[PDB]
């Protein structure tokens, strides 16, 4: 009955900045691995970033390197995704998810394979002029 | 006449001193007196 | 007598181009005594 | 004031052999990692080979396997690229480059990304009839 709640998103101009936040109600952070996935209309869902359990090495995709950052605050039990330098093509919906253990890139595996247990409702991020 | 000792061990400076007014006509008079430690100095540098 | 504490900081001191401000002294003439620091720069006499 | 010099190159016949040498003036070898990158007109620069810091694990690219060898002499502080049996597509300018640490294939990183701190002027080699 654990819920993962997201906050942020909306209408932002290209070149702007945003801070998406995902908060875990039942489970706690610094024990799971938390990732962000992104789904576009007419396309298939693709991940964004991931933090593992202990300390947490930050992993990013190929198209989001150098622009998007991720951080995890254990005081408020909230993971924060920082949108910087947004182009036009990322007009889509974002989801946060968690999975027990250090699952992101331990061997020949990577978090593109969506098999996370906990999910979320997701928030819409739209860039337009 | 003023007497001091300056030492450097493991980055720990010390002052040893004693003030006595009795010297008479001899610049290094006979006698015996210990030195009273006054102030401790932490610095940590080497002196050559 | 004491303790050593270490934690990974790949998330704060990495940068994508690699961080080059970090330095160490690999070539040195003599082994230092404990609790010493060497910030001087001099040319290594590797050969004759 | 660290400068890397290259010696060798020139007009060599296909099927021939040659020895390029790169020498460091300021820095010393067996502490750094030294690689070779070649560039030809009409295309972007591609690496050739590398030697790591300690002892030296020799890595080679796909197009130059079995033909090209690399060696490092600390008695002269010189890295030597020995290339043999040259085909007609090997007409290029070669640069030697040194980087701090054991940068070549440590973790998930590999030296295809040209981001070495020290560079050189390079020497031209030409195969023709």
């Amino acid at each position: 009955q654990v819920q993962l709640q997201e906050s942020g998103g909306g209408l932002v101009q290209p070149g702007g900045s945003l801070r998406l936040s995902c908060t875990a109600s039942g489970i706690a952070l610094h024990t799971h691995a938390t990732g962000w996935f992104r789904q576009a209309p007419g396309k298939e869902r693709e991940g964004v970033s991931c933090i593992s359990s202990g300390d947490g090495t930050t992993y990013y995709e190929d198209s989001v390197e150098g622009r998007f950052t991720i951080s995890r605050d254990n005081a408020k039990n909230t993971v924060y995704l920082q949108m910087n330098s947004l182009k036009l093509e990322d007009t889509a919906v974002y989801y946060c998810a968690a999975d027990p253990g250090a699952v992101c890139h331990s061997g020949s595996y990577y978090y593109t394979d969506d098999d996370f247990y906990y999910r979320g409702q997701g928030t819409q991020v739209t860039v337009s002029s | 006449l003023r007497e001091f000792v300056f030492k450097n061990i493991d980055g720990y400076f010390k002052i040893y001193s004693k003030h006595t007014p009795i010297n008479l006509g001899r610049d290094l008079p006979q006698g015996f007196s210990a030195l009273e430690p006054l102030v401790d100095l932490p610095i940590g540098i080497n002196i050559t | 007598t004491g303790c050593v504490i270490a934690w990974n900081s790949n998330k704060l001191d990495s940068k994508v181009g690699g961080n080059y401000n970090y330095r160490y002294r690999l070539f040195r003439k003599s082994n230092l005594k404990p609790f010493e620091r060497d910030i001087s720069t001099e040319i290594y006499q590797a050969g004759n």
